[PDB]
RNA sequence: CAGUAACGGCGAGUGAACAGGGAAGAGCCCAGCGCCGAAUCCCCGCCCCGCGGCGGGGCGCGGGAAAUGUGGCGUACGGAAG
RNA sequence: GGCGCGCCGGGCCCGGGUCUUCCCGGAGUCGGGUUGCUUGGGAAUGCAGCCCAAAGCGGGUGGUAAACUCCAUCUAAGGCU
RNA sequence: CUAACACGUGCGCGAGUCGGGGGCUACGAAAGCCGCCGUGGCGCAAUGAAGGUGAAGGCCGGCGGCGCGCCGCCGGCCGAG
């Protein structure tokens, strides 16, 4: 029995419903039992990274995010063999891999090259055995000034590159941009049938000739 | 039941506003004794001490 | 609060606010959004025209950021970038059009709604109007295509 | 190897030499009872696939399940309700006769653990698999760690959680478009992860 | 002119130069090896074929093509698979007539 | 995302996912294709040690399993050999 | 009990880059027809019974049935965490 | 009592607004803090089944176009009933 003036609305409440509620009220309960488990965690990898390996420059995908830049899953092995990382010791060393990631462009696998290279610069790889040092090692007075960063090692920063105010050209200011898009729009759309009609042109042509 | 709606948020700026109001009607003798502190021989109550 | 409610009101009162002919019975309509057709006809057509039958082209697996266009007017179109900009671009006697990428701000299309104050521009985006790019060649400036 | 050739092999199942040999084992097994021990896999190829390793402890059965749909189970007709659940006997059942066969020797044995199982023969009144199984307190595999993964206490009858190959292909389950009601564990898990409030503290 | 990258169009899409990768392994999964394919063959002239590919090879010789396909068709399932297995029979077909006029 | 796309005497009602932000974060192993004199495994007997999670070593012309395939390399991120 | 060190004894004698030559895959299963259940899944999302029942530049997916035709994308019908 | 909605009222901010999810540091499971944690919600734009499109104009000078005294395109001016 609906009254005067209102939205008609549809509550899921017909089925049963207060049988499977789930209230929160231990919502402070984790969170004090996550923070709990990551001090233990940060204290059970003594000098390792806090937050743990590091992840690549990856985009979005799907239209409204590509602007955008993430971390990923891992780094590429495409992007790891070209910066001369092994794909075992790289997940030692403390580099996420994942294989399942490929590399459509040139610009993100020397973004992540370069990224590599420079995590590779500043870690301080300690020896395997503390005694005796190796060759792919870091200094002995290096290992004093040693300790856990805090948050994602090297966080990933969304840089805008600012252009600055050019001087508009005669040639910048007769493109007429609305017609262009339409153009394009009315091109792209026709343009198998254009293809199509051209083919059974020909062929009549070929007809009318012969 | 347990469900019932035990909490309320608050807005940030007017939590902040309550505790400014706090801070600065605790800085008038009237609005502190009329609290009931009784405070009739303090040096004077917006009241600082060493840092020692 | 209970002790301001109207219940505290209703106590002595034998029908508790609901009547003594027509008694509060518990569902005198049928439950929810029942007889759109049958008795509640008048309300859903006094009310909610347009609520009963089908219209348009079934979209069965739609993802709503295929079609993610969000849209800028031109009078908050110089609210994206920084006072800053538009000050030197007054004060410039060389005729530098200051650039403004809307993507950057996160609007992807271009509409034309106001006044565009009277300095020029490079306006960078991903889709334009055709109002909008002509207001832009009115106040004298560039329509930057990217995609 | 042999096993290429005994496996293109028997992917010719309409072939005349196969088509012999799938009859003379299923007289065979027709002729023999329910549920016995094969001593040795007559898919030598496919329980290797599977999973079998000739070693001491791995055991291989041979069980027939009466082939057929599912009529309901209820006095005469009789269904008491609305006409929808009036169906009896054109029902079919959720879980396949390959895990029928599977828990059924998984019950007959409740020692050994069920690994896999596959396809021997088949008639119009019986379907016929070996179903091999692991003896999980042997010294065999309880020393070896890559087949000492099943001797743990949480792969306790696998066949009737549903958890081997023929039995994990009625659960609606696997990634992709076609398998959203059930992400999480399970149509259960999906289903009671949707039909929750999750009524916060604050709201 | 002015030829910007347009978020719509026939080449719409952001310019991005795309590096040439030698493909992934597991594209290569059913592309047909030597040792493979001796064995398939041998095992073909060790069983046969099936009846029905038999019967659509006695529709095959009276030159019914047409039939022979909507019977491989309704016996295979997808008419990929039907022209799938019209060709190979054909193949088979096609050496059995050179081996028996040579 | 979303009470959305969708379903529904399209009536009542029902109703996900992708993307993004987080919690956490870890990857791997066979069968096959092969190559190594079965190079592999179980049990009993004797001796030494330890033995209230029956294990480590040595000796058995002592018994079995296994070529109807055990182990080592090796698994889609390719791999093996020279 | 844990993180710490020393000793005996036992196992293991192990890696990378370039070039050349070889090798590579899970079948009454995929899929198709039909029937019933289930799903938001709609000319059939998933599951199952029966019948047909494969292929290897193959197979699946690409949310409207189908034919031609290019692209993109993973590698099922085995297993652990 | 919980949830949704509607309107009226009081409070903070205001074309913005909100940390509710996460994180950082007895009373306190509170309280504070984040801002390259505004992802996200609502709002700032509507309309169309959909492809889509997507929210003032006016004046001057030149160039029966002539049997747009009405401008196609530019330079200047006023400017949002
Ligand atoms: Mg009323
Ligand atoms: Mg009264
Ligand atoms: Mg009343
Ligand atoms: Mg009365
Ligand atoms: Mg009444
Ligand atoms: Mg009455
Ligand atoms: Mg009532
Ligand atoms: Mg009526
Ligand atoms: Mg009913
Ligand atoms: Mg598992
Ligand atoms: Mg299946
Ligand atoms: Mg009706
Ligand atoms: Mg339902
Ligand atoms: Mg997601
Ligand atoms: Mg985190
Ligand atoms: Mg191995
Ligand atoms: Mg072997
Ligand atoms: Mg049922
Ligand atoms: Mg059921
Ligand atoms: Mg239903
Ligand atoms: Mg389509
Ligand atoms: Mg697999
Ligand atoms: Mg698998
Ligand atoms: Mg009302
Ligand atoms: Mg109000
Ligand atoms: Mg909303």
């Amino acid at each position: 029995a609906p009254s005067r003036n209102g939205m008609i609305l549809k509550p899921h409440f017909h089925k049963d419903w207060q049988r499977r509620v789930a209230t929160w009220f231990n919502q402070p309960a984790r969170k004090i039992r996550r923070r709990k488990a990551r001090q233990a965690r940060a204290r059970r990898i003594a000098p390792r990274p806090a937050a743990g390996p590091i992840r690549p420059i990856v985009r979005c995908p799907t239209v409204r995010y590509h602007t955008k830049v993430r971390a990923g899953r891992g780094f590429s092995l495409e992007e790891l063999r070209v910066a001369g990382i092994h794909k075992k010791v790289a997940r030692t060393i403390g580099i996420s891999v994942d294989p399942r990631r490929r590399n459509k462009s040139t610009e993100s696998l020397q973004a992540n090259v370069q990224r590599l290279k420079e995590y590779r610069s500043k870690l301080v790889l300690f020896p395997r055995k503390p005694s005796a040092p190796k060759k792919g090692d870091s200094s002995a007075e290096e290992l004093k000034l040693a300790t856990q960063l805090t948050g994602p090692v090297m966080p990933i920063r969304n840089v805008f590159k600012k252009e600055k105010a050019r001087v508009i050209t005669e040639e910048e200011k007769n493109f007429k941009a609305f017609a262009s898009l339409r153009m394009a729009r009315a091109n792209a759309r026709l343009f198998g049938i254009r293809a199509k009609r051209a083919k059974e042109a020909a062929e009549q042509d070929v007809e009318k000739k012969k | 039941k347990t469900w019932r709606r035990w909490h309320r948020r608050v807005n940030t700026t007017q939590k902040r506003y309550a505790i400014c109001s706090a801070l600065a009607a605790s800085a008038l003798p009237a609005l502190v004794m009329s609290k009931g502190h009784r405070i009739e021989e303090v040096p004077e109550l917006p009241l600082v001490v060493e840092d020692k | 609060p209970s002790r301001l409610r109207k219940t505290r009101k209703l106590r002595g009162h034998v029908s508790h606010g609901h009547g003594r002919i027509g008694k509060h019975r518990k569902h005198p309509g049928g439950r929810g959004n029942a007889g759109g057709m049958h008795h509640h006809r008048i309300n859903f057509d006094k009310y909610h025209p347009g609520y009963f039958g089908k219209v348009g082209m079934r979209h069965y697996h739609l993802k709503r950021n295929q079609s993610f266009c969000p849209t800028v007017n031109l009078d908050k179109l110089w609210t994206l970038v920084s006072e800053q900009t538009r000050v030197n671009a007054a004060k410039n006697k060389t005729g530098a059009a200051p650039i403004i990428d809307v993507v950057r701000s996160g609007y992807y299309k271009v509409l034309g709604k106001g006044k565009l104050p009277k300095q020029p521009v490079i306006v960078k985006a991903k889709f334009f109007s055709r109002r909008a790019e002509e207001k832009i060649k009115g106040v004298g400036g560039a329509c930057v295509l990217v995609a | 190897g042999a096993y290429k050739y005994i496996q293109e092999l028997w992917r010719k199942k309409q072939s005349d030499v196969m088509r012999f040999l799938l009859r003379v084992r299923c007289w065979q097994y027709r002729q023999l009872s329910a549920l016995h021990r094969a001593p040795r896999p007559t898919r030598p190829d496919k329980a290797r696939r599977l999973g079998y390793k000739a070693k001491q402890g791995y055991v291989i059965y041979r069980i027939r399940v009466r082939r057929g749909g599912r009529k309901r189970p209820v006095p005469k007709g009789a269904t008491y309700g609305k006409p929808v659940h009036h169906g009896v006997n054109q029902l079919k059942f959720a879980r396949s006769l390959q895990s029928v066969a599977e828990e059924r020797a998984g019950r007959h044995c409740g020692a050994l653990r069920v690994l896999n199982s596959y396809w021997v023969g088949e008639d119009s009144t019986y379907k016929f698999f070996e179903v091999i199984l692991i003896d999980p307190f042997h010294k065999a595999i309880r020393r070896n760690p890559d087949t000492q993964w099943i001797t743990k206490p949480v792969h306790k009858h696998r066949e009737m959680r549903g958890l081997t190959s023929a039995g994990r292909k009625s659960r609606g389950l696997g990634k992709g478009h076609k398998f959203h009601h059930t992400i999480g564990g399970s149509r259960r898990a999906a289903w009671r992860r949707r039909n929750t409030l999750q009524l916060h503290r604050y709201r | 002119a002015l030829r910007y990258p347009m978020a719509v169009g026939l080449n719409k899409g952001h310019k991005v130069t795309k590096n040439v990768s030698k493909p992934r392994h597991s594209r290569r999964r059913g592309r047909l090896t030597k040792h493979t394919k001796f064995v398939r063959d041998m095992i073909r002239e060790v069983c046969g074929f099936a009846p029905y590919e038999r019967r659509a090879m006695e529709l095959l010789k009276v030159s019914k093509d047409k039939r022979a396909l909507k019977f491989i068709k309704k016996r295979v399932g997808t008419h990929i698979r039907a022209k799938r297995k019209r060709e190979e029979l054909s193949s088979v077909l096609a050496a059995m007539r050179k081996a028996a006029a040579k």
